[PDB]
RNA sequence: GUUGCGUGGUUCACCGCGGAGGUAGAGCUACUGGAUGGCCGAUGGGUUACUGACGUCAGCCAAACUCCGAAUGCCGUGGUGUAAAGCGUGGCAGUGAGACGGCGGGGGAUAAGCUCCGUACGUCGAAAGGGAAACAGCCCAGAUCGCCGGC
RNA sequence: CCUUGAAAGAGUGCGUAAUAGCUCACUGGUCAAGUGAUUGUGCGCCGAUAAUGUAGCGGGGCUCAAGCACACCGCCGAAGC
RNA sequence: UGCCUCCUAAAAUGUAACGGAGGCGCCCAAAGGUUCCCUCAACCUGGACGGCAAUCAGGUGGCGAGUGUAAAUGCACAAG
RNA sequence: UCGCUCAACGGAUAAAAGGUACCCCGGGGAUAACAGGCUGAUCUUCCCCAAGAGUCCAUAUCGACGGGAUGGUUUGGCACCUCGAUGUCGGCUCGUCGCAUCCUGGGGCUGGAGCAGGUCCCAAGGGUUGGGCUGUUCGCCCAUUAAAGCGGCACGCGAGC
RNA sequence: UUACGGCGGCCACAGCGGCAGGGAAACGCCCGGUCCCAUUCCGAACCCGGAAGCUAAGCCUGCCAGCGCCGAUGAUACUGCCCCUCCGGGUGGAAAAGUAGGACACCGCCGAACA
């Protein structure tokens, strides 16, 4: 996942601070991945976390990314000295705060989603928990 | 990169209530960020200098924020 | 039907309703056709009971400390990760 | 209405405010007091620089 | 900073009153961009099982997005308080390598006892005494001298 | 996909290359006061891992706490007062 | 390496880095002064060549156009 | 009112480039090279999840995409001590310590018939060869061996060579 | 005092849209282009001279929440200063969004008719 276009090619580091508090409830699936700490999700690790769910569950359902990485992150070549301008983008990051939901899933089974969730989230550098539409 | 320009000092000046003599700078800007209202006049770089002694007072003018002397 | 005892707020801020939480009640507000609104503390594991088990169209039959006046929910704020209650907005019904 | 005024704690690392606040009221050293009146003008005094003293209402 | 001559509360603190804001947050069918899932599906594609315009229904994001918008800080003014505030004008300076800690940021890999800014923030510098085993910069507290007194 | 029926899978996992063979899904009777899943929290366990000598409480030692949480009563303690 | 505009910049002003983006070293004798008048872009429908888009007509459209030239603040009362 | 890419744009002259390993003097740990210190990107050693391979069988063995750490032997980042001097690679002599164990010692599992092995756990008492080439460390080769370990100590050791 | 034409205040709680109703004076459309004056062409507009027609439109009145607008209380985000190692807590401020709801404006002066 990248964005077609950034209208600003070098950016600050988005802030690690706050509760989230939009996109905190499951609303497209039946379970979800709730954030319980803050973290800068790379496409990388969203892509492996897709093919986990998709390889548990093999067939049917649907799964859902409501989060997408956008926000970039830079990187000096390896052996240089500090200050001689800022670095070219080579990360793509999402900005995950507590109580966000990252992934949602529908299946029939609950046992299964439950152990596909599970693969998701240990690919994830955050601690998370699976959560439900009530 | 590197460059930038001189920081150009602007803003307002003077504040409600204050008492002003004749001439006085109220407002430093761009534009007509403020309107001149009545004994106040606009100034050849938008500059809303004072007209006449006397308190100044903001106010809003049908959309437009304006910035009156009181005598 | 659903029967439910509460109590109008001393005092109302944030200090408050975090003192109400801890002890263990849900800081709300009734208000409606009669213009004029109530402070509450509903109490929480009874409202939170009441709640689960007939779903949030439930018509909260409640008493004030001397009068009756049955009332039901309009929205509820949940916080994100304790998944808990914090308020309750309810609208007074005429039958 | 009067109150009490002791100071209790040090000025040092106190910062500008509470450090004129407390010569405002009139507070030299620890264990000082001083007697004023009940009014806004004494209790923001007060409020801005209250961890530093006990103020206790007596004449 | 100090000192001579002027001025005299003008300084500063608190309360009240009169003011300008676009930060934190939030929001976006309020703009410029990003962007998830449905539905309609323009074309492009081979009767269209591929692409998916523009729309539209829900959920979202942004230092250089803003229909919004604090707490603080800032300007003025009226009261109250406060000796060793303030201002003008002269004599004589030193300084112009800062360090760490708290809070807000940039560079850095959101590394550094890193680096560069902000902060009527602190301490050290130029501060002895008590605590931290020892331990410039952390906590408590500012040594006029004496006491085989007390808290 | 259906069936005797107290109950009764072209099978629960090794296990046959296969037809075997072993267990187990689901009930009949005995004994008779109890038996699971999960949510949140207090304190704990493992992960644990450098080079002169114990060497990550300052030491002796400490769970018969001299540890931790909450509540309470005194006292010691500076060139502070 | 001077000047101009924005962000960093923490809602007064000011604020560093070999931090993030751009312009300038002109042009206009009208593109200045004044008086008077007008409202744009886009979209829809109809119309010879004519088509997505030239000119015309009618609707809808409060500013999404435009401003000598960067950006910001302004400007529809118009600074267009 | 005119005359300056005085553009290094507060404008040293109207008028101006280089080398020094032949170099000298005054200073600086205000600032580099070695070593120490901090950091740990890179490196190193492990681990979590388990897509798969292994005829069948994720977990005998190997484990992708991702995630988390350890160490401080690599290449670096910083410029905190030392510039009125802290001698710099390799070899020699003499060592000492760690264990992340090369051999010998003890075990579990095995896709362990036996002999041989693979992998993991415990274990630091002792041992751990001689030559060719290169200044070499490293490496390759030759002949052996139970084995020909990896590292720290100013990359130990020049008032010891 | 009532109810129509002007000039302002104010700039959506006033706007946009929808449905009905009106012509005494007035405001309008309306009839013409000799005269002042006018069209980057056009008496359409601007200007001038009139009074056959009509409330169809403008304008005015009433009713509609449809679109738009305003919008609390409470809670929350954030935050000044303290306590506190963080986690958190105390005390003082306090949003944006959403909800209940509001809203199809209000006021002043002059003239005419009525008084
Ligand atoms: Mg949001
Ligand atoms: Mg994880
Ligand atoms: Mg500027
Ligand atoms: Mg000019
Ligand atoms: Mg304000
Ligand atoms: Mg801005
Ligand atoms: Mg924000
Ligand atoms: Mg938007
Ligand atoms: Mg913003
Ligand atoms: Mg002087
Ligand atoms: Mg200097
Ligand atoms: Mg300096
Ligand atoms: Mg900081
Ligand atoms: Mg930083
Ligand atoms: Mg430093
Ligand atoms: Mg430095
Ligand atoms: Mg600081
Ligand atoms: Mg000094
Ligand atoms: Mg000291
Ligand atoms: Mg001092
Ligand atoms: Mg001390
Ligand atoms: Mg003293
Ligand atoms: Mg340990
Ligand atoms: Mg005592
Ligand atoms: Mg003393
Ligand atoms: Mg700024
Ligand atoms: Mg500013
Ligand atoms: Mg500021
Ligand atoms: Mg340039
Ligand atoms: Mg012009
Ligand atoms: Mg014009
Ligand atoms: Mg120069
Ligand atoms: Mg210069
Ligand atoms: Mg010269
Ligand atoms: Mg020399
Ligand atoms: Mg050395
Ligand atoms: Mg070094
Ligand atoms: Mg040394
Ligand atoms: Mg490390
Ligand atoms: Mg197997
Ligand atoms: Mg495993
Ligand atoms: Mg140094
Ligand atoms: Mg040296
Ligand atoms: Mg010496
Ligand atoms: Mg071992
Ligand atoms: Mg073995
Ligand atoms: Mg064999
Ligand atoms: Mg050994
Ligand atoms: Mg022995
Ligand atoms: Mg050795
Ligand atoms: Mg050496
Ligand atoms: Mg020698
Ligand atoms: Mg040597
Ligand atoms: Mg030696
Ligand atoms: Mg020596
Ligand atoms: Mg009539
Ligand atoms: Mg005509
Ligand atoms: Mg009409
Ligand atoms: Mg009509
Ligand atoms: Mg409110
Ligand atoms: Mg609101
Ligand atoms: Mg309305």
């Amino acid at each position: 996942l990248i964005p077609r276009k950034v209208k600003h090619r070098k950016q600050h580091h988005p802030r690690q601070r706050g509760i989230a508090s939009g996109g905190t409830t499951v609303n497209f699936g039946d379970y979800g991945i709730q954030a319980l700490e803050h973290a800068y999700v790379t496409n990388r690790q969203i892509e492996s976390a897709r093919i986990a769910i998709n390889r548990h569950i093999k067939r049917g359902g649907k799964v859902w990314i409501n989060i997408f990485p956008d926000r970039p992150l830079t990187k000096k070549p390896a052996e240089t000295r500090m200050g001689s301008g800022k670095g070219s983008p080579e990360w793509w990051v999402a900005n995950v705060k507590p109580g966000r939901v990252l992934f949602e899933l529908s299946y029939p089974n609950e046992g299964v989603a439950r152990a596909a969730l599970t693969r998701a989230i240990h690919k994830l550098p955050i601690k998370a928990r699976i959560i439900t539409r009530e | 990169n590197g460059r930038d320009s001189a920081a150009q000092r602007l803003g307002v000046k003077r504040y409600g209530g204050q008492v002003v003599k004749a001439g006085e700078i109220l407002v430093r800007q761009r534009g007509t960020k403020f309107h001149p209202g009545v004994n106040v006049g606009r100034g050849g770089d938008d500059t809303l200098f004072a007209k006449t002694a006397g308190a100044v007072e903001f106010g809003i003018k049908r959309g437009r924020k304006t910035v009156s002397i009181v005598g | 039907s659903n029967q439910l005892r509460v109590t109008v707020r001393t005092e109302t801020g944030k200090g408050a309703s975090r003192r109400a939480r801890r002890a263990g009640k849900i800081p709300a507000v009734l208000y409606g056709h009669g213009a004029e609104p109530q402070h509450l503390e509903l109490p929480g594991h009874d409202y939170a009971a009441v709640l689960r088990h007939s779903g949030t169209n439930a018509v909260l039959t409640l008493d004030i400390a001397g009068k009756e006046q049955l009332a039901l929910t309009k929205a509820l704020h949940i916080h994100p990760i304790r998944r808990t209650i914090q308020h309750a907005d309810l609208l007074v019904v005429r039958r | 209405s009067q109150l009490k005024i002791t100071q209790v704690r040090s000025t040092i690392g106190a910062r500008w405010k509470q450090r004129e606040s407390l010569r405002t009221l009139g507070l030299r050293r620890i264990r000082h007091s001083v007697i004023r009146e009940d009014n806004a003008a004494t209790r923001g005094l007060i409020a801005v620089v209250r961890h530093l003293v006990e103020v206790e209402p007596a004449q």
